[PDB]
């Protein structure tokens, strides 16, 4: 009927980690290669995603217990989940009115047609937009949003992880926090936790479709040369 | 391999 | 006392290749990550150099006989000479008045202090600027400028080349053209060819110093992650 | 190796 001190301490750490790694002013975006509307948007979106990967790494390093995993597991979790965390965290810029991601500037407003000009198809972008709208409609508290990103990150059912038992125990404790938070602090949230776990399933499906379409980019050197080294590393197929 | 990731993970 | 049709045909091809790969409007530069004046200039200069590598490859493919070399030799010549051709071709933007490289815009004006903010030291930048001023003082005809870039590219005394005899024969014919051109067409150029060959020696020394300083960037992942995949490939140490 | 260079060299 009430959250414990340890549960609250987890929430505080995760909220702080998100506020430290998500800059609502979007002022760093002027440093990316500019948007162009031949894959005219691939340079700008590559830079955006590369920047976002660095933020997700910074967020992950502040999740309780992530830092204490082996280096191989930390890499395994980030390589499998990075694209999902980016899709999740981008909801904070998504607008139901514009049906687009809005980042404090008309040049940094991204609609579906922009992403087609980076090598992706409606087979990815239609479920992605439907995901954003459904997730936005849940009206998650920031507490619930950061818990979901952490739960998504600390999934043991990802390729390459060795210490399944350790990661599952971390993810278990985060799920307990989220269920308790919704019950005590989220008025009328009886069906919310189930909906949030459904979104984790949706992300798996978006992850697969993105990986398939990213293989086409990475197999064509005139396109892969537009990516960043960090993107090449994290979305690449190297195994530690 | 994962040169940059290792660096960023400190 | 007069240039032959084959010598003139070589000059025409090289001038055309340079005009096709060097855009005096510099309008593409707005697509680079912006300049910032922590290595604040490394993103913009990485993009500039990566762009310039693509142009040098395009220029090389139109040098008579380059295209007919083996793929390994074409790569060997480009990996060893790319930085030298870029230093040579950048003279077209260099100003004796400003002591800087000027590209049709104040944001795209590069002085020595800009390059220090990309990880390089005066041990490279002082000889580089002295090279640009001495080369500018030669007042080369565009014919002589493009011949020198081609001669520099088709040097057989570069690591990794296998067909020394073929490349030397190509470079020999280009040297014959340049010597004849200066004698017939360059008033008062008695000492010019010797000075131009000296500049090729200077470039070797700048190449060595740049490679040494580039190793520091490429050994630090927080800096190498700012480079482009093409720069990583061409300036890297992989051997075919 | 030299994936991009091979592509650009056609
Ligand atoms: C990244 C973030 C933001 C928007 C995200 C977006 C909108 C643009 C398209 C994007 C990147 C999708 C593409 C399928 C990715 C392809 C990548 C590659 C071309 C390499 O295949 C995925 C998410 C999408 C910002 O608005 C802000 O919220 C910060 C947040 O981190
Ligand atoms: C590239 C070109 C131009 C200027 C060239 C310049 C001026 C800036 C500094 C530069 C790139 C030097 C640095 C030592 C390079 C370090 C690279 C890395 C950081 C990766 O180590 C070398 C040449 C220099 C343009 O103005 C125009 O003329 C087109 C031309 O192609």
């Amino acid at each position: 009927h009430m959250l414990s001190d340890e549960q609250m301490q987890i929430i505080n750490s995760l909220v702080e980690a998100h506020h430290k790694t998500y800059d609502d002013s979007y002022s760093d975006f002027v440093r990316f290669r500019p948007p162009v509307r031949r894959l005219s948007m691939l340079p700008h979106l590559a830079d955006l995603v590369s920047y976002s990967i660095q933020k997700v790494i910074g967020f992950a390093k502040m999740i309780p217990g992530f830092r204490d995993l082996t280096a191989e597991d930390q890499i395994a979790l980030l390589k499998s989940s990075a694209i999902e965390i980016i899709m999740l965290r981008s909801n904070q810029s998504f607008s139901l009115e514009d049906m687009s991601w809005s980042c404090g500037g008309p040049d940094f407003k991204y609609c579906i047609n922009d992403v087609t000009k980076a090598g992706h198809t409606l087979e990815l972008l239609e479920p992605l937009v439907k995901f954003q709208v459904g997730l936005k409609k849940l009206k998650l508290h920031e507490e619930e949003h950061v818990l979901l990103m952490a739960i998504c990150l600390l999934s043991p059912d990802r390729p390459g992880v060795q210490d399944h038992v350790r990661i599952e125990a971390l993810q278990d404790r985060l799920c307990d926090v989220l269920q308790a938070y919704i019950r005590i602090q989220h008025p009328g949230g009886r069906l919310l936790y189930a909906k949030m776990i459904q979104k984790l399933a949706d992300l798996r499906s978006l992850n697969e479709e993105h990986s398939k379409q990213y293989r086409s980019l990475s197999f064509q050197p005139e396109h892969s040369m537009q990516l960043t080294p960090l993107v090449l590393e994290v979305f690449g197929s190297e195994v530690s | 391999k994962h040169k940059i990731l290792h660096r960023l993970l400190q």
